[PDB]
């Protein structure tokens, strides 16, 4: 940057800049974090409902496997295909692409889910609803782990702003004024000694 | 000296002068002409002029002339967000006023000296300029929104015409402007 | 020093594009130099023997050894020399005048030695009617065939365009070339900022019948992707490459691609012809809808050659 | 340039400054004067019981804050959006614009103190009576609840 | 949607008709983790916490270009009738996401 | 004239002084007088002045001033995370640090020049209300150490007590003084 | 600032300089000297074999590495956190503490140049002995392993 | 005065002299001597002496030390993005890029003025520096493309054998190299 005036006004007006930048991205960020933390209130129902309904289904398949012999019980359980229910889905919160698990997971995909046992259709309930359970918990999470990463980017970028840009252009500002007080001294000084030496030729040869 | 307006003799013009047309040499440099900085530019015959204007050019020209000014001075207030997060940062709202007012130093206050047609507007033209793009913004906001994306709102052929109205002759304008604002009107009834 | 040997070896007229009849008489050099070095005045002589110019050629020198007066007189020498023989032997003369720094300097020693009151940092008040009165030396005379075509090299102190000097050069003349220091780092030459440079007069010798249909349009497009590509440079600084749109990389890799396939062209002498080529192979890169300011005519013509056809 | 030093020495003399703005300019208002850098150091003396009125310096030091926040929310909306800021942001964003328009832009009318205390009390019933922490609850069940309308009406 | 678990909760989920696969060692975890992964239209793919507490710690290098895949710890089937510190892990995700690591 | 401690004269000021107190308007902003940051303040006469407190107003009262600084300097280091989550959000262990430092902000700290009794403090009373601020805090780290929650501690009236030591009188000020410390000890061996 | 004449000016004519740093001094760290920009011309004429010990400037250029090192990552700590911390990144960050801590804060007491390199021995521990380039491996041997109890 | 080099003598000299060593204070902070920054720093001198090392230090040696030199070119450029962004956010050929730029500079181009061996340097040890680092350099950048990790990498014996390089003897440095550049060779064939 060449020390000039005009230079020192724009070196300036860049450090205005950054500090109101800085206080925007703050605000920013504050409203981040409210958001963040209703996100984790809802992310610890979702959880504690996750809880629940796993202790629900793995209480139905134990007593299935008791009320029935465990081979026959895991034989039918096995003989249950794979399939697709879940649709990966976006949504775009605070300017960012999320996932949403918007699955439809219908029960009449399933194939052979009754036979000899008799409560093993109704453990498959269970499991299915602890299945719906797991994708609330997956929406909730992702969302969370979104925000929480645009905080830590808000929270780089008013460090930098704070720790590395604001301090170089004080630095530059500091320069530019030292070096352009120093032209101004010299300047004087150099109109002073000419006046002393016309004025002493003028008390010399007037 | 050295581009620095602080100097002696700009300063002792500034308080004598009616007009200050400030040069920039960011915009000289990529050979953006008349290369006017618009921020630090004023003008004080303004408000003693609007009588001949509306009499001569259009009676709604000064509101149009504001609408401009404000338009531009909006873009100068979110250049700072753009400078601190970049322009995809910005909402869709937003994004149509930084690039109306590209539109505008692009199309309307760009000229070209050494072009047979451009290097000489007539205070008609420039009223026909300004009402084409206050048009397509008052569209663009309109149908931001109703959820149109911005990226469409800029892809639609209308905007060649209005890049394309400085470089049409004086004797062709008055039907060429007629032409655009139906085109405007149906281009973005269109997106619907 | 190496830019300015390079054009006086390589400058030449085309006749052929213009439409003058054949002819290929050469520049005459007249080389004034101030304060200058032995190393730059070896390298000078050595250049103009190779090429074979010293028989066409009037060299004043002002080496660093020698007093400093003296230099207050060796361009008007120069410039009194060139003008002779351009405006009575119908000569066209190429005046190189080594470093305006150190004329300035001898300048600056007398004023301070009469005490009069300088202006900035202790230059003399009547430095830039000094160097008007040399400067404004050049040009063409109407009724006489001869020239005299001024290439002055001047080092700003600290890289600062806002020294006296350089202002007032650029004040005075018609343009200037400005090196850059962050090209030349890189490995580039010649390391030309074209974004600073500037040439008031180009719009005489380009158009159509002269160079190209294309020159103009093609020189205003290059400058706008160009400060594009600059100012993506800058916001990448700020929000990181991954976020970069689609346009803006393509801009960047303009910005690249043209340093390092346009400026840098080492020692090898370019006809305008394949400059344009390489001009519209890199313009090539940009969609076609992004050429705002070339008419759709040349944009037919010639858009569309891939870069990769010169090199690689 | 604030430190210049004609403007500085005058500060330095001087009992405040009402500086004007640019932006304010060239959207239109007149007269352009910008609330948040202004300042009168000896208001405080002549505002009061038995001059003006008793709610005056109450009624502007939350005209100053609500001012200032509004600003600060309308460059956040620009990145965040309206559908993300709370109700109370939306009335502050509401009120700046108001302010702006109803306040500072008076055009050639002549305003006594009263005509102005009374838009100051309409554009501040904007904001819900709770927001309002710089003014007193006698002042406010006095004068909160006027009409917009009575300005919006002719400006 | 798959789920990578002991067999007890395995076979369940495959009764509900969902992919899963036993587990046996937290290495063994990892290896059909990455094996999962590595072929695509798995959407999510669940882990034990008891073998595998971070799933993304352990195949990050995989998905962190093709993300589609979600990526969830699934409750241990032995504290499952005991109990465990939801909160404490509430607290551990806090801590990973703004690094503060306070709460009340 | 603007505020910059740059300025020659206030340079070559601190240059010479032994005391520097820095008049803060933020502080006055939120209503806290005397208006004095005690984070940009200084003494240089403390060290010398040691003795004429061992001597005058207690033995262990440099001890205490610096227990006070340490404790300020610590809820100093604490607005970091304060800013970024509600005071409620902080473990209990911060929490107290960061309500010991309102204590002294808000009971020691503060003056009312236009009280009848608070405009005017002896070193004796400072030494009281800094005794029981951090009599206080030791006890109440001792409770956090022991599961009490903080928004228990923060109920306790011998805050209350705290907050009104202040505006006593000289002539009372003794009673006040070993009857509260005797009721700080009470209040956490009582509470659970 | 350094760059006004009066330091410039000394700097160019004295042997070196002790300077004193503002931040030690806020955090209540005595004497408050920053070795950074404190430099000893004649250092290197009166320390090793015979002018005490064998160790002294190569445990003088180590520590003013590592030193360096710990202000470079706390810096960088001040903008992207603890958490994405290498561990040895964070081995740096606790030497630059404790060094702040034990070496340069001694309040009034009179220390041996045994017990200074005893201290700086036990901070250069905390650090794996293969990031030791300045120390010769004789004395790395010899010395390399105490831990911080001086008293 | 304060390193400033824009003042009238430095100025002077640099439109005369060939060569330009400039010191950084930045450098001498950490202890990094001669301390020449060589990002400032320019020689006229390189391309007359170009015959002179092809025929006395190697017919290779221009080629090394323009490698040495992009090396350096493209670690001040990461730089500015590693000090904001962080070390991690970069890819492998960055981060590999990087960090032998560190070994560059604490190995090449650092010097002890005060040792017994490293206080000179012949060229042919610069020369077999430069090649260890730009071998090493070409096989972790080709393991990096075979899938190994940087962290291992960063870990191989052969590094603690070039960080040593300058410290050996001009009589012994030949069968240094020689076993080094076997070592490299090998290090990266079991890494595979």
């Amino acid at each position: 940057v060449s020390p000039t005036r005009m230079n020192l006004l724009q070196r300036r007006g860049q450090l205005r800049l950054a500090q109101k930048g800085v206080d925007l991205l703050k605000k920013k960020r504050d409203a981040l974090v409210a958001e963040f933390f209703g996100l984790v209130r809802e992310a610890m129902e979702a959880r504690k409902a996750l809880d629940q309904a796993a202790k629900e289904a793995y209480a139905a398949l134990l007593l299935a496997q008791a009320f029935d012999g465990p081979e026959v019980v895991a034989g039918a359980a096995l003989g249950v295909p794979p399939l697709e229910g879940v649709e990966a889905e976006v949504e775009n919160v605070w300017g960012s692409k999320v996932p949403r698990l918007k699955a439809t997971f219908p029960d009449g995909a399933l194939l052979s889910p009754v036979g000899t046992p008799a409560y093993t259709l109704e453990a498959s309930r269970a499991f299915r609803r602890y299945a719906e359970a797991l994708i609330r918990v997956a929406n909730t999470e992702t969302r969370l782990k979104k925000i929480g990463e645009e905080i830590k980017k808000t929270t780089r970028r008013v460090n930098a702003l704070e720790q590395v840009v604001i301090p170089g252009i004080r630095a530059q500002i500091r320069f530019i004024q030292q070096v352009l007080e120093q032209r101004e001294r010299e300047d004087t000084f150099r109109l002073k000694r000419i006046k002393g030496k016309i004025e002493a030729r003028e008390a010399e040869e007037e | 000296p050295g581009g620095d307006m602080s100097e002696p003799v700009t300063q002792s013009t500034l308080r004598i002068v009616g007009a200050f047309w400030r040069l920039d040499a960011s915009l000289a440099f990529r050979r953006h002409f008349p290369a006017i900085n618009w921020n630090g530019s004023y003008s004080l015959f303004t408000s003693a002029l609007d009588p001949w204007y509306r009499e001569n050019v259009a009676e709604d020209y000064p509101e149009l002339r504001d609408a401009i000014s404000e338009l531009l001075q909006r873009e100068a207030g979110l250049q700072e967000i753009v400078q601190l997060v970049g322009p995809d940062a910005l909402q869709d709202a937003e994004r149509l006023v930084i690039e109306v007012g590209r539109i505008i130093r692009e199309d309307f206050l760009q000229q070209n000296a050494y072009h047979e047609v451009d290097a000489y507007c007539s205070m008609k033209k420039a009223y026909g300029i300004m009402k084409m793009i206050l048009a397509f913004y008052k569209e663009a906001e309109a149908a931001i929104k109703r959820g149109v994306s911005i990226d469409e709102i800029l892809q639609l052929p209308v905007l060649e015409r209005i890049g394309r109205a400085r470089y049409v002759s004086e004797e062709e304008f008055p039907a060429y402007f007629e032409e655009a604002m139906k085109e405007i009107q149906g281009a973005f009834k269109a997106l619907a | 020093n190496e830019i300015a040997a390079q054009i006086a070896r390589q400058a030449t007229v085309r006749p052929d594009l213009s439409g003058e009849g054949e002819k290929e008489e050469p520049f005459a050099v007249v080389f004034a130099a101030m304060g200058i070095t032995q190393r730059e005045l070896s390298y000078f002589i050595q250049e103009f023997e190779r090429t074979g110019a010293l028989s066409r050629s009037v060299l004043f020198l002002n080496k660093a050894d020698d007093p400093t007066i003296e230099r207050i007189l060796t361009p008007r020498m120069a410039l009194t020399v060139a003008e002779y023989l351009a405006f009575e032997h119908d000569y066209h003369v190429l005046v190189i005048l080594t470093d305006m720094t150190n004329y300035c300097e001898a300048l600056r020693e007398i004023g301070a030695a009469r005490e009069e009151i300088p202006g900035r940092r202790g230059y003399p008040g009547y430095m830039y009617t000094d160097l008007a009165t040399i400067y404004e030396r050049a040009g063409v005379v109407e009724g006489k065939k001869g020239s005299v075509t001024q290439i002055p090299i001047l080092s700003m102190p600290d890289d600062d365009r806002t020294h006296p000097i350089p202002d007032l050069t650029g004040y005075i003349t018609e343009g200037q070339i400005q090196l850059s220091r962050e090209l030349h780092r890189k490995g580039i030459y010649p390391p030309i900022d074209p974004l600073p440079s500037l040439s008031r007069l180009m719009n005489n010798g380009v158009g159509k019948g002269k160079t190209r249909e294309d020159h103009k349009q093609v020189s205003d497009q290059l400058y706008s992707a160009y400060a594009n590509g600059v100012d993506i440079r800058k916001l990448v600084a700020i929000i990181g490459e991954d976020a970069l749109t689609e346009n803006d990389r393509r801009y960047l890799q303009f910005a690249d691609a043209f340093e390092r396939f346009f400026i840098n062209q080492g020692q090898q002498n370019r006809s305008i012809e394949e400059s344009l080529q390489i001009a519209w192979a890199l313009l090539s890169m940009l969609p076609q809808g992004e050429l705002k300011r070339i008419s759709k005519d040349h944009i037919g013509k010639y858009y569309g050659q891939k870069l990769e056809e010169i090199w690689g | 340039d604030r430190t210049h030093p004609i403007p500085d020495l005058t500060g330095y003399i001087t009992e405040g400054q009402i500086q004007l703005s640019r932006e304010l300019h060239r959207k239109g208002i007149y007269p352009p004067i910008d609330p948040l850098p202004s300042l009168s150091r000896l208001m405080n003396n002549g505002v009061g019981k038995g001059k003006t009125r008793e709610d005056h310096k109450q009624v502007s030091d939350q005209l100053y804050s609500a001012y200032a926040n509004g600003v600060d929310i309308r460059k956040l909306v620009a990145i965040i959006g309206e559908d993300a800021l709370t109700e109370n942001d939306r009335r502050y964003l509401q009120f700046a614009d108001a302010f702006e328009r109803f306040f500072i832009n008076q055009g050639q009318q002549n305003r006594s103190i009263e005509e102005s205390l009374q838009i100051a009390w309409a554009l501040l019933s904007m904001l819900p009576q709770g927001e309002l922490k710089r003014i007193s609850k006698d002042h406010i069940g006095k004068y909160y609840g006027q009409k917009l309308e009575e300005i919006w009406g002719a400006p | 949607m798959a789920v990578i678990a002991d067999p007890e909760t395995a076979q369940g989920f495959r009764l509900a008709g969902l992919e899963g696969y036993g587990a046996s060692s937290a290495e063994e975890a990892q290896s059909l983790l990455e094996t999962l992964v590595e072929r695509g239209g798995y959407a999510l793919v669940a882990v034990d916490e008891a073998l595998l507490p971070d799933p993304e710690r352990a195949v990050e290098r995989l998905m962190r270009g093709r993300d589609l895949p979600v990526l969830l710890p699934i409750a241990g089937l032995k504290e499952a009738f005991q109990g465990h510190d939801v909160e404490g892990y509430m607290r551990e995700l806090v801590r990973k996401t703004i690094g503060f690591d306070i709460k009340l």
